């Protein structure tokens, strides 16, 4: 009857270990008043943004396109130096594919109207690496867990760019104390 | 956390003081690190 | 009754919609999961979809390397732009749009190849670790592992 | 340029504004020794007073005689910042509060007490309301046009003529 | 017997048309209507065969009218540009006139009509049937080889600026 | 039920040992994840292109056609590329074998599609596999001096990035 | 200055337009006095019942609009 | 009509016109306005039920 | 029973493969609420005025009538440098077709588009009357899209369609 992450709470309700990742956390209660499938759904939105992001945050600072306007080593100069009209069609390029991947069912109100649309499954599997069974669960812990983990990452690659205005892997190499 | 406490803390009055609060905070903060915009810049 | 973020529009008193359709199993290695019309993922499924992308890769490479090639008395080649391709009898409009016009790659200055990235429009890639080591550096080159151990001894 | 205004930065009396409120500041300035309090709160007015004048003077407005900024709304797109853009912000956040304000409406409709949900606000109902307003100018015309946001003249009470 | 050998036999291919090896491997004929895909490349074909010898003949042939260019493909760009659109409509009139004014692939062969078969048959050659089969397959051979050879000679001529015999001989490469 | 090659793992179960080559080799269970039939095309096809790559390597060391030592000089191995690109010999090298990977990748789906078997392109003009057991170990030998060659090329190639030597100079030359 | 006081000035003639226009519209009844014809143009009101009916008449949208007629020519 | 029904009501004068109401009661006897008609929102006076006759009175 | 434009949406109700260029596609439902045979010709009008715009936005760069050479390529001033006069010869002849098209549109029954302009009867085989209806809206709606574009295009660089592209004046 208590929470497994918390002890010395009660178990939330509606956390009931079907999803992957579920090991009863949720102090604040926020299943309790929302409903799990938006949650789910913007928690693995949230992980996987930050999964590319945090890939972007170490990798562009060792690979660069060609051209004066990608060769900021650290990302928050390269989100002013890279070309403008090029960042406009990465704003436009991304509500299409919400737009269209969401198949026009994008809010709290008609989102998951489709009693077939499951919490993060846009139909998304180009190469169809999915297609084991017994292989499923462990894959979407597998991705919620990279998600989690990239969330936190890019948190403070963010914020530690912030304060040291180095790019991450040079910032580990040149590290300054505060 | 008490429900009636929760249903109180929903009513118009304190709901509406709140947001209005929260949103007055928004400009407030917005005109304090970006102020004085007359326009808009193009 | 109505839970928050539900997406239900029933339970928010929204217009639905009744029609809902089944989702099948077939997935296009470009495309998406969802609703098809009968046919369209025989006719359009992954396999049409990896033969137009490997015949569009083979036909970028004659459209990356496009222009006038030219011999001279030498044996060498004068690439020059189809811009200059003029055309006999089309009035005041001697130059016409071109292959060229649709892959404008000088005009942005990107030397295009066969295979995307050109000689002078390379991928740069440089290593950030700046030739010291992960601990036990004297120079330019302070690390973390470094810093805990100066803020250990001291 | 535009209605026979000159650009505020090259505009004399736009200068001549500038300086009269630096000086302004600047003589309560003289009264305080420097490293009090209020000398660093003058300062500080001082320079905001000074990257605003530049803001402005560098930003394309047009000055009349008055020295002041005067902006254009006839619609030219060399002065669409001044009225058009703000003026698309306002609507995309006015349109977001009127549907989802609707939206709570119809829903409370629905409710076993409506006027309960009006004064006792169903507060996860009503921000799931208020994040779905962000796509409203095409979902208010989704429900114009299947016949669902306007609702026919026989089904409105009106007075004797 | 199969083009390609690994590749599954295209379906829509049953061997009736001549030059039919089972040679689709991207499979058009999947997709589109085999009449248009033969009247297209019997078309292709013979636009190219005629091109093979043009190319030929204005190597070393000039009209007096005209005054010849360097190279073939030079040529075009030498004719009176009111002659080029006199040959363009009136090649526009064989194209109405031959088609009977159904020049779309939805009323082409709405009548029932034989993919490349106009009815242009005009020196006999047309009353053997033994000799009508043979003929189809040396008619598309002859147009597909004429279709590339068309296509390596004006390139050629392109990038060497000489002819095409005058590039046969006094060969040079590129270097 | 446990691999054969590593005997405290088990076997994986897209693995059977139809295929030659298969000892039960797959402990990070790469198979369990892609498809078995892609995996064995891309086995073959990288293995094939090791091959040719590190005869290639080889050969070059050996020899050189007419002609290329003028435009090449006293280039070997990776950095010839670079000049062979501003040459026309790269460009025509890649447009003709991406004409013929267009039909690989119709072969390729073809297999995924269940109709052909992965890297059989009925390419025996010679007729050497008439017997299946021939075939069997002409499949085995195939497959085995793929995999050898995918890691003598990888290691030809980065001898030549220490020391820019080539693969038979070194072995004359520390 | 010019543009300010005549958008006021539109103001002061679209609020006094809406008070005049209101009146005679709502002259012969409203909701509130369906049968306001039979009370005539001007009447003090119809007493405190259905929650008050103060200044109901259309003469009293006369009287309201005068305030704004004095408004909008100061 | 009958009781239960949903109507809308036709009589000008109403508070309720061209409003839904609810059916509670259609009387039997001689009466000028038998149909009594419940309604959710109420009027100036407080009130949300009103007789009407049949001809004031559509169902929907 | 979907649309077959966008195939996870509910096909429309109002519009069906009768009509000449359909493929089932509106999603913001203007069928369910106006009137879809006035869409229908308007649809109709707007195309065959914009495939004579995106027409003649160009041919002007490949030549002009000998009175008007001295005149811009710049579709944009050379609007301007028509006087009043050609201007309302113009309006006066457009005012004369669209006569006709009030006559049929307020008081007749016809098909949408049709304002009885057939001089060839290129319409009298069935399915070559079938393949010119759908082309005519599907070049109509593409030169919609075309002018649309050179109408943008023609504001930003003060040049027409073909000069704009020669020059490669591609950036703003
Ligand atoms: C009805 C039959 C007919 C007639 C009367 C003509 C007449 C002519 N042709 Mg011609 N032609 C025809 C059929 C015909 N063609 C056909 C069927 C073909 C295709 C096989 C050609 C292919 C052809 C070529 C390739 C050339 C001509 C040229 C010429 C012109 C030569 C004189 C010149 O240069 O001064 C005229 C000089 C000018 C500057 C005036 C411009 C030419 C005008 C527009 C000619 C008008 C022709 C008229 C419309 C009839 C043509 C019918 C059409 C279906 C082809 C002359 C007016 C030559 C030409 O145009 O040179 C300029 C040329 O090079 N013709
Ligand atoms: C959150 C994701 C994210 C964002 C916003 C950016 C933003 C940026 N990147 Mg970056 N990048 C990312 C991830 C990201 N990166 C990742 C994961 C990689 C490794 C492959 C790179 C590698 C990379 C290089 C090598 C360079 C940049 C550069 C840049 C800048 C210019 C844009 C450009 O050329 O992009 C280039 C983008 C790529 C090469 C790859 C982007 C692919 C992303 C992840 C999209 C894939 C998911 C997509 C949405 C499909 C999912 C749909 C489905 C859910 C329905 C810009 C600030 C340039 C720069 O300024 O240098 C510092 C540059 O040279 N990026
Ligand atoms: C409908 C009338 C109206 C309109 C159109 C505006 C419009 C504006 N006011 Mg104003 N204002 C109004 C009524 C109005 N106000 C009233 C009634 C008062 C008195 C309570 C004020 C008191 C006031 C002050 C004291 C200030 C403004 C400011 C502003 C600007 C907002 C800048 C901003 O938030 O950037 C948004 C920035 C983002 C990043 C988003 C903008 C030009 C500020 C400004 O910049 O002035 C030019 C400012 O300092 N206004
Ligand atoms: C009082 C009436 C009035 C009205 C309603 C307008 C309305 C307009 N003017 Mg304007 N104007 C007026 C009087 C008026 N003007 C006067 C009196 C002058 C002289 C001082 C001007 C001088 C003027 C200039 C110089 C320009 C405008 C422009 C515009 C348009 C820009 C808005 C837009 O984004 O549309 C265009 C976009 C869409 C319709 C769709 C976008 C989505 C708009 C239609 C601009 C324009 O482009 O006009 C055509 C422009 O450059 N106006
Ligand atoms: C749900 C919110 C809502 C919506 C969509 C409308 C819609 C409308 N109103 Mg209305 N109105 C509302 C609330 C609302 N009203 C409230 C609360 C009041 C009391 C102050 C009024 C008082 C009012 C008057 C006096 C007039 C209108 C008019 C109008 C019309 C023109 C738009 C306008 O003038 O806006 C302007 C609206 C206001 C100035 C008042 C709005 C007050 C707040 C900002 C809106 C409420 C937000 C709400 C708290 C959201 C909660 C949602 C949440 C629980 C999820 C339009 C039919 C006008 C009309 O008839 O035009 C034809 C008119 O003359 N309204
Ligand atoms: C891409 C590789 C390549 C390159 C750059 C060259 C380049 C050249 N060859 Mg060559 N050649 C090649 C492959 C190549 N060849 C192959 C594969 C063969 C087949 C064995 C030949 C056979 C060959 C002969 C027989 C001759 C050349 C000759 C020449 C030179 C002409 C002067 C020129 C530098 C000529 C020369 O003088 O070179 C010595 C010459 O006579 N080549
Ligand atoms: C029939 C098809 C065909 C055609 C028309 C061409 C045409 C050309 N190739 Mg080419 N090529 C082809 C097929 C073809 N290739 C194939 C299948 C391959 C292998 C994938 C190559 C590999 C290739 C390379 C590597 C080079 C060319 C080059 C050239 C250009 C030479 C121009 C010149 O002056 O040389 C005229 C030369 C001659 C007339 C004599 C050449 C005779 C050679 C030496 C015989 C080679 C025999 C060879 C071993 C057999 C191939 C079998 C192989 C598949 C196993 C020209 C554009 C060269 C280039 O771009 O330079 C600018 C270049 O360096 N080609
Ligand atoms: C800040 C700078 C700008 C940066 C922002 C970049 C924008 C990003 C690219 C745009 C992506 C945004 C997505 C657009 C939101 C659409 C959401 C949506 O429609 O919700 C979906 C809403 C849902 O609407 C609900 O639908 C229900 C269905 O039963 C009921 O009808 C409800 O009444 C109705 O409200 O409406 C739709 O169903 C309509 C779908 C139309 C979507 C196609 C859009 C067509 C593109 C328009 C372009 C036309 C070009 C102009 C014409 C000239
Ligand atoms: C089937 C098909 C055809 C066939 C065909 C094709 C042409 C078959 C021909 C094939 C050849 C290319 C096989 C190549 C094997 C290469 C070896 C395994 C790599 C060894 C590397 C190791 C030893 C090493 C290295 C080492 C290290 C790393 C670095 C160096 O310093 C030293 C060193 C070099 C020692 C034919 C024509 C028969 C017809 C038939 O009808 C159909
Ligand atoms: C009625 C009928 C007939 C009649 C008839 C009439 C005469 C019919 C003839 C009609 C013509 C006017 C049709 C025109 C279509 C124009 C569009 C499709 C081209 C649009 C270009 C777009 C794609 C673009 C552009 C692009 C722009 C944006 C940007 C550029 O950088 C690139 C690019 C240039 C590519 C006749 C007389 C036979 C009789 C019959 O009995 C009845
Ligand atoms: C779905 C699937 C698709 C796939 C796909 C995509 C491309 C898969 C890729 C998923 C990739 C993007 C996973 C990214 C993980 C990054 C996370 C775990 C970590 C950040 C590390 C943190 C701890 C940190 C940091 C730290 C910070 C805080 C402080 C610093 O001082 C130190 C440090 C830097 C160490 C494909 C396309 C194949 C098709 C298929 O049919 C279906």
């Amino acid at each position: 009857a208590k929470s497994k992450a918390v002890p010395f709470l009660s178990q939330p309700e509606a956390l009931d270990g079907s999803m992957a990742g579920d090991v009863g956390f949720d102090p604040f209660g926020f299943s309790s008043n929302f409903d799990l499938k938006w949650l789910r759904e913007a928690e693995l939105k949230h992980g996987r943004i930050c999964m590319l992001a945090a890939t972007g945050c170490l990798v562009q600072e060792v690979v660069h396109l060609p051209g004066e306007a990608f060769s900021q080593k650290m990302a928050l100069n390269a989100w002013a130096a890279a070309p403008r009209g090029g960042m406009i069609s990465i704003l436009v390029a991304i509500g299409l594919i919400e737009l269209i991947s969401n198949r026009f069912a994008l809010t709290a109100t008609d989102m998951f109207a489709n009693p077939n649309r499951v919490p993060g499954d846009l139909g998304f599997d180009p190469l169809s690496l999915g297609g084991n069974g017994a292989n499923r669960a462990r894959m979407e812990l597998a991705e919620i867990t990279h998600g989690r983990a990239a969330m936190m990452g890019f948190s403070g690659m963010v914020h530690q760019m912030l304060v040291s205005k180095q790019a991450p892997i040079e910032q580990l190499m040149h590290f300054k104390a505060v | 956390m008490d429900s009636n406490f929760l249903k109180y803390l929903s009513t118009a009055p304190v709901l509406f003081t709140v947001w209005l609060s929260f949103t007055a905070s928004f400009i407030i903060e917005a005109n304090r690190f970006f102020p004085d915009m007359l326009y808009f810049p193009m | 009754a109505a839970v928050g973020f539900s997406g239900v529009p029933s339970q928010f008193g929204r217009p639905e919609s009744g029609v809902y359709p089944a989702e099948p199993s077939e997935q296009t290695f470009l495309g998406m999961r969802g609703p098809r019309a009968p046919g369209h993922r025989e006719n359009f499924g992954g396999k049409h979809t990896a033969t137009m992308l490997a015949i569009a890769a083979l036909l970028w490479q004659p459209v990356s390397e496009a222009g006038m090639y030219r011999m001279q008395g030498d044996g060498s080649l004068t690439k020059t732009s189809f811009n200059e391709f003029e055309v006999p009898g089309f009035g005041n409009a001697k130059k016409v749009p071109t292959i060229e016009s649709l892959f404008p790659f000088s005009s942005k200055g990107f030397d295009a190849s066969p295979v995307l990235f050109g000689k002078n429009s390379m991928i740069v890639v440089e290593d950030p670790r700046d030739g010291c080591g992960a601990y036990a550096n004297s120079g330019s080159c302070h690390t973390f592992l470094d810093e805990i151990g100066d803020a250990l001894k001291a | 340029d535009v209605a026979g205004l000159t650009p505020c930065g090259e505009s004399k009396e736009f200068a001549r504004r500038l300086d009269g409120s630096v000086k302004k500041l600047q003589t309560r300035l003289k009264k305080y020794e420097a490293g009090t309090p209020p000398a660093l709160a003058l300062q500080k007015q001082i320079d905001k007073t000074k990257n605003r004048f530049d803001r402005y003077g560098k930003a394309g407005l047009l000055c009349g005689t008055d020295g002041l900024p005067h902006l254009i709304a006839d619609g030219r797109w060399s002065h669409s910042g001044e009225f058009v853009i703000p003026g698309l912000f306002f609507l995309y956040v006015a349109g977001w509060i009127g549907w989802v304000g609707r939206s709570y409406v119809l829903f409370a409709r629905t409710a076993d007490k409506p006027t309960e949900k009006e004064i006792i606000i169903d507060v996860p109902v009503a921000l799931s309301f208020v994040s779905t307003g962000f796509i409203w100018p095409f979902s208010a015309f989704k429900e114009f046009t299947s016949g669902n946001l306007i609702v026919p003249a026989d089904e409105i009470t009106v007075s004797p003529r | 017997d199969n083009a390609m050998p690994f590749l599954e036999g295209p379906p829509k291919l049953d061997g009736s048309l001549a030059g039919d090896v089972g040679f689709d491997p991207v499979g058009f004929s999947n997709y589109f209507d085999i009449r248009w895909l033969r009247e297209a490349e019997l078309k292709h074909g013979r636009v190219c065969m005629l091109g093979v010898t043009g190319l030929l003949v204005q190597e070393a042939i000039c009209l007096p009218q005209f005054a010849n260019g360097k190279t073939p493909v030079d040529d075009f760009f030498v004719v009176p540009a009111a002659g080029l659109w006199q040959v363009f409509f009136t090649i526009g009139a064989v194209e109405f006139f031959s088609n009977g004014f159904k020049l779309t692939p939805g009323d082409m062969f709405s009548e029932g009509r034989e993919a490349g078969d106009l009815g242009f048959d005009p020196l006999g050659c047309g009353k053997n049937p033994d000799a009508l089969a043979r003929r189809r397959l040396v008619e598309v051979k002859n147009g597909r080889l004429a279709m590339i050879a068309f296509g390596g000679m004006l390139h050629q001529q392109l990038l060497t600026g000489q002819g095409t015999l005058e590039q046969l001989a006094n060969f040079k490469a590129i270097n | 039920a446990m691999s054969d090659s590593v005997p405290f793992l088990k076997q994986p179960e897209a693995l059977d040992g139809s295929m030659a080559g298969d000892v039960g080799f797959d402990p990070l269970g790469f198979s369990s994840i892609g498809d078995i039939n892609f995996l064995r095309e891309a086995e073959l096809k990288h293995g094939r292109i090791a091959m040719l790559a590190a005869a290639g390597s080889i050969a070059q060391d050996i020899f050189t056609f007419p002609g290329v030592s003028k435009v090449v000089g006293t280039a070997k191995m990776t950095g010839v590329h670079d000049i062979l690109v501003k040459q026309g010999a790269m460009g025509q090298l890649l447009l003709w074998l991406s004409f013929l990977e267009v039909f690989g990748t119709i072969a390729l789906l073809e297999t995924l599609d269940g109709k052909r078997a992965p890297g059989d392109f009925k390419f025996d003009p010679l007729n050497f596999s008439k017997n299946p057991e021939t075939f069997k170990r002409y499949q085995l030998a195939e497959i085995k001096n793929g995999r050898l060659a995918m890691m003598g090329v990888g290691g030809m190639v980065h001898g030549y990035f220490i020391t820019g030597k080539g693969p038979l100079e070194l072995l004359g030359n520390f | 200055g010019d543009f300010l006081i005549h958008h006021a000035i539109a103001l002061a003639l679209h609020t006094t337009t809406l008070i005049l226009v209101k009146g005679a519209l709502d002259a012969r009844g409203s909701k509130l006095m369906p049968d306001k014809k039979d009370f005539g143009y001007s009447f003090p009101c119809d007493g405190p019942g259905r929650g008050g009916t103060c200044d109901i008449s259309a003469w009293d949208a006369f009287y309201l609009s005068m305030f704004w007629m004095l408004n909008t020519i100061g | 009509v009958k009781r239960g029904s949903k109507v809308r009501i036709l009589r000008k004068e109403s508070y309720w016109y061209q409003d839904i109401g609810t059916v509670a009661t259609i009387d039997t006897s001689g009466i000028r306005y038998p149909v009594v008609v419940r309604f959710e929102k109420v009027s100036y006076s407080g009130v949300n039920t009103n007789n009407f006759s049949l001809d004031e009175v559509v169902e929907v | 029973e979907m649309s077959e434009a966008i195939p996870f949406l509910p096909k429309p109700a109002n519009i069906d493969a009768s009509m000449p260029g359909y493929s089932g596609f509106d999603p913001l439902g203007f069928s369910d609420y106006y009137n879809v045979k006035w869409m229908q010709e308007a649809e109709i009008k707007h195309g065959r005025i914009c495939m004579l715009a995106a027409l003649g936005m160009m041919f002007p760069e490949f030549g002009t009538l000998p009175q008007f050479s001295s005149f811009s390529t710049n579709p944009l001033e050379a609007f301007y440098q028509v006087g009043p006069a050609g201007w309302g010869q113009i309006l006066l002849f457009i005012g004369v077709l669209e006569s006709f098209s009030y006559e049929k549109v307020f008081y007749g029954d016809s098909a949408p588009g049709d304002l009885g302009f057939d001089p060839l009867r290129m319409s009298s085989n069935a399915a070559s009357a079938k393949h010119y209806a759908r082309a005519e809206v599907m070049n109509g709606r593409l030169a919609m899209i075309g002018f649309s574009g050179m109408l943008h295009h023609a504001i930003l660089t003060k040049q027409g369609p073909i000069t704009q592209i020669v020059e490669q004046n591609f950036v703003p």
